[PDB]
RNA sequence: CCCGCAGAAGAAGCACCGGCUAACUCCGUGCCAGCAGCCGCGGUAAUACGGAGGGUGCAAGCGUUAAUCGGAAUUACUGGGCGUAAAGCGCACGCAGGCGGUUUGUUAAGUCAGAUGUGAAAUCCCCGGGCUCAACCUGGGAACUGCAUCUGAUACUGGCAA
RNA sequence: UAGCUAGUAGGUGGGGUAACGGCUCACCUAGGCGACGAUCCCUAGCUGGUCUGAGAGGAUGACCAGCCACACUGGAACUGA
């Protein structure tokens, strides 16, 4: 019962870290239409157990660096 | 027992060899405080003759509408060539909130509490017909139950 | 020091105090934490001039909130009933 | 391309009413059957049936009272380009109660008058009056 | 403020009697009520809907002595209160202290009642009131003070009130110079010559 | 009209243009006269309108009509413009205030007296 | 705040009157002087200029000017249009993107219901109370359309499989 | 305003702050942000709220309250919870 977010992975070139393209379904305040405003983050990737195009679940932890504030807990649907 | 009213009087101008020929048009409305209501449009060289023709054509070609107590059964719209009208019922006390020919036709139609609005051109000739169409094409609980095969209490 | 005091409001010459718990650093009529009861010194009869919350005031006095002289006088008056 | 079969069904019904057609035929759907059930229960149509096993055709029998039609106004509130979701506290009332707002709720498809009693909202499919 | 000019002029402009005089004599015996004031009188004015609404509002304003700034607030209060806006405005106007005094009969004219209230000859529930727009509540008692209970004008007012029609919602004891406001007046208990629906439509323009 | 188009490019309110820009949102503005002269209006009107050229404190050099029958305005004077255009005068859009610091009120006028800065006649 | 003194005595002005907009006659003038927010008026009978009388609207305020919104459905999500008034790319292919036929099962993200925390107080509103009424202050409540979490529902969209 | 960024993105190891952190240093990877508008230009304190508008909305943030920045201008540090 810990607040977590699930999203794709876009880049793995950085050492021991990845990025997550969190996607959501937000309703427009004015026109009342549902859109997809994505959100990018920097997630710690100890042991580099991830890959590009993979679905991951993350967790909010202490800031590891200037842009790092999230860490992963597992990996699911390791599509190639 | 009728209450005839005059909405607008205009002056048209023909053109002939001699010059201009001027005629007068009159728009009138007739009502009785109940569902009976009608409109008339007359043209004549004299204002009294035009209004008399308008009254004669308005006393005939009348229409029947339905009111709950003194208001509209439900909000309703009316559309004509270049005039759009919206009119909804209200509570007893606020009166008639409308402008131009609308407040002159509803008053003789007997509707005492309504909120109305005009969108587009506000020409009296078109707005009177739009209001008449809007009052005609509105339904009552008994009328809608007669076609839906249910009861007024079941419809609510 | 977190304290319980009287913030003044109302029109001129007809004040109306509210017993609130706030830090001593903050202003009188500015920032506070909780509002506990009011006080109308010019109130007439058959009209309550004090509606303090004794349970809530004790909840803060047990944590360290001090009490002003006027607040203590009002507490004594309301306890005298 | 076809992207709104419910709206296609509503337009077929409206065109049949306009042309004084007794019966309307269309492809069948699990939601179209539910909508026709609500329409039949509310009396806007006489009956509905489905024929076939792999390519089911749904047939509706329209109702005409005193020579004219019954369904004077029929709209598609929610559309694929703009989905409409309203709670129970702000459910619409078509014609001040003389119309029906078909609502898909967590229990099924029902009118606004029946959904408010159950105390649940959902999607507003169409307005009929 | 208050209007200090002629009153029969306003009555002629409105086309009917507004009860701004004592009523000992008739209106025709004092002025030409059928003729509008000014050089261009003796002809019936031909007015539009806005004009007739303005005349309907001005008739009430001149009858009750209220001004536009104090009448718009009354209209706002009537609209804010639930129920018929037009009836609530009339009820609030009738709830004015000067109007209540005039209805009871302690003052021959509403202006006289206002003057008495200003000069502090009237108390409500034993407490004096110095405002001519005090809102009277049901079950209230309005009595004349001892210092001004021996007024020839204050007794001629009752002598004219007994000739005039009596209010149903009020009670009065002429011997004690006292009256009771029983209930809030209704629409049927007022005059039928005032079309209050012309004021709501005027103020919602 | 399409909801997607509205989301992508929003609906923009057309900008309102102020017809009195020299005042810089100020109702009244003091200035120094530069040239007072008569001007000929356009059709169908035919008259001679008193018009002064003024230089405000903000640096704007503009034009102002002079109302009333007669005036004492001259060069190197100081006036107070208020705003308001003259339609039959294509090129001036400002009015002056009578009874100003140096502008004198009109003479022998007893109607609409407040608009021309004339004192109440003793009676 | 209350009680005696004498005496109507010390206390009303502004704007407008051709239509829009409620309120007209006379006198001086003569496309001159001039008014003006728009239509516009004035070139010898001007209800439109200046003055007088009268009248109307407000009132210790009345007019003018600057700014915002409304009317303006005249940026239209609610709430508009593109044959001829302004509006369909000269025509096709096509990435991202937007949308998507039909059945079952499951997940329950959007959506739907309830609960908890919070959404400061002040302000709006409702029911009252107190300054001789009101403005003003004040008690309680509602509301703050939101956000986060949990408990669930599965009709629709979407994720997965067949 | 269609390309920006080299302490720049990350990692390892020291140093440093009351505390995590390129906050700083030495080295190693060439990455990071950006069409869902990076970068650049102009204007502007923000909110509870206020005005108008029935309503969605539009304008604005004076006085009451909360948050931030400043004390002639540009930087600096000590004492001190
Ligand atoms: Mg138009
Ligand atoms: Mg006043
Ligand atoms: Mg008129
Ligand atoms: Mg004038
Ligand atoms: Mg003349
Ligand atoms: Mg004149
Ligand atoms: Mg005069
Ligand atoms: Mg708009
Ligand atoms: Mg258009
Ligand atoms: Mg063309
Ligand atoms: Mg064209
Ligand atoms: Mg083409
Ligand atoms: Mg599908
Ligand atoms: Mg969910
Ligand atoms: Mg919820
Ligand atoms: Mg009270
Ligand atoms: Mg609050
Ligand atoms: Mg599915
Ligand atoms: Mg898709
Ligand atoms: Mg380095
Ligand atoms: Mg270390
Ligand atoms: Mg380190
Ligand atoms: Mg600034
Ligand atoms: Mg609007
Ligand atoms: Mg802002
Ligand atoms: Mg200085
Ligand atoms: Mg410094
Ligand atoms: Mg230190």
């Amino acid at each position: 019962k810990i607040r977590t977010l699930q999203g794709r992975v876009v880049s793995d070139k950085m050492e021991k870290s990845i990025v997550v393209a969190i996607e959501r379904f937000v309703k427009h305040p004015i026109y009342g239409k549902f859109i997809k405003r994505t959100t990018k983050l920097h997630v710690h990737d100890e042991n580099n157990e991830c890959g590009i195009g993979d679905v991951v679940e993350i967790r909010e932890c202490r800031p590891l660096s200037k842009t790092k504030s999230w860490t992963l807990v597992r990996v699911v649907e390791k599509a190639v | 027992e009728l209450q005839e009213k005059l909405i607008a009087v205009n002056r048209v101008s023909k053109t002939v060899k001699g010059g201009r020929i001027f005629s007068f048009t009159a728009l009138t409305v007739v009502g009785d405080g109940n569902g009976r209501v009608g409109f008339g449009y007359g043209k004549a060289r004299e204002v009294p003759a035009a209004i008399q023709k308008a009254m004669e054509k308005a006393r005939r070609n009348m229409i029947n509408v339905a009111l709950n107590n003194g208001t509209l059964q439900h909000p309703v719209k009316g559309v004509h060539t270049g005039s759009r009208v919206f009119m909804q019922p209200a509570s007893e006390g606020t009166g008639i909130i409308a402008g131009g020919a609308m407040r002159a036709v509803l008053e003789v139609a007997g509707v005492h509490n309504v909120l109305a609005k005009a969108y587009g051109s506000t020409n009296p000739i078109n707005v009177v017909r739009a209001t008449i169409d809007g009052l005609e094409n509105m339904n009552s609980p008994e009328m809608v139950a007669a076609k839906r095969g249910k009861s007024v209490e079941e419809i609510l | 020091m977190v304290t319980i005091r009287l913030a003044r409001h109302g029109a001129k010459k007809r004040p109306f105090y509210q017993v609130v718990v706030a830090d001593s650093r903050n202003a009188r009529n500015g920032r506070f934490i909780e509002r506990v009861g009011f006080f109308n010194p010019i109130a007439s009869e058959k009209e309550e001039g004090t509606r303090l919350d004794l349970d809530r005031i004790a909840h803060w006095v047990g944590q360290g909130a001090t009490i002003s002289d006027r607040v203590a006088a009002l507490i004594k008056e309301v306890n005298k009933a | 391309s076809m992207q709104d079969p419910i709206a296609d069904m509503l337009t077929r019904i409206r065109n049949g009413q306009a042309a004084n057609k007794a019966a309307v035929t269309m492809p069948s759907s699990k939601l179209k059957v539910a909508i026709a059930n609500v329409l039949k229960e509310e009396g806007f149509i006489e009956d509905f049936k489905v024929e076939g096993d792999t390519k089911p055709e749904l047939e509706l029998t329209l109702k005409y009272f005193q020579g004219k039609a019954v369904v004077e106004s029929i709209q598609r509130v929610s559309r694929p380009g703009l989905r409409i979701y309203k709670r129970k506290d702000e459910l619409p009332k078509v014609m001040a109660g003389l119309g029906i707002a078909v609502v898909s709720t967590s229990k099924g498809v029902m009118t606004d008058r029946a959904a408010r009693q159950a105390g649940l909202g959902g999607e507003i499919i169409c307005y009929v009056a | 403020a208050r209007y200090l000019g002629p009153k029969l002029k306003l009555s002629r402009r409105e086309g009917t009697d507004l009860f701004l005089k004592s009523g000992v004599r008739a209106i025709d015996t004092k002025c030409k009520i059928e003729q509008a004031p000014g050089q261009h009188g003796a002809r019936k004015p031909r007015l539009s809907d806005y004009g007739v609404q303005l005349r309907e509002k001005q008739k009430v304003r001149r009858i009750y002595g209220v001004l536009e700034r104090q009448f718009r607030n009354y209209y706002k209060e009537a609209a804010r209160l639930k129920g018929n806006t037009g009836e609530n405005l009339l009820a609030l106007l009738e709830g004015r202290l000067d109007n209540v005094v005039y209805r009871m009969g302690f003052g021959a004219t509403r202006a006289e009642a206002r003057q008495l209230v200003s000069h502090k000859a009237i108390m409500v529930n034993g407490r004096v009131v110095n405002i001519a727009s005090y809102q009277v509540s049901p079950n209230d008692v309005v009595s004349i003070r001892e210092k001004a209970k021996k007024q020839s004008r204050v007794k001629a007012a009752l002598e004219l009130a007994e000739q005039r029609e009596k209010p149903t919602w009020l009670e009065v004891d002429a011997g004690k110079m006292e009256g009771t406001f029983k209930r809030k007046p209704e629409r049927s208990d007022l005059s039928a010559d005032i079309n209050e629906h012309l004021i709501v439509e005027l103020y919602s323009k | 009209a399409t909801v997607n188009q509205l989301v992508r490019k929003p609906r923009a309110r057309k900008v309102a243009k102020s017809n009195v820009p020299a005042l810089e949102a100020c109702p009244q503005k003091r200035g120094v006269c530069t040239r007072v002269y008569t001007t000929t209006p356009k059709k169908p009107n035919s008259a001679l309108r008193k018009v002064c050229r003024v230089r405000l404190t903000n640096g704007f050099e503009v034009t102002s009509y002079i109302g009333g029958e007669g005036h004492n305005l001259q060069e190197h004077s100081v006036i107070l413009i208020r705003g308001g255009r003259v339609k039959d005068l294509p090129g001036v859009r400002y009015h002056t205030v009578r009874g100003a610091l140096d502008c004198s009120g009109v003479k022998d006028r007893k109607q609409a007296r407040s608009k021309y800065g004339v004192k109440r006649p003793k009676a």
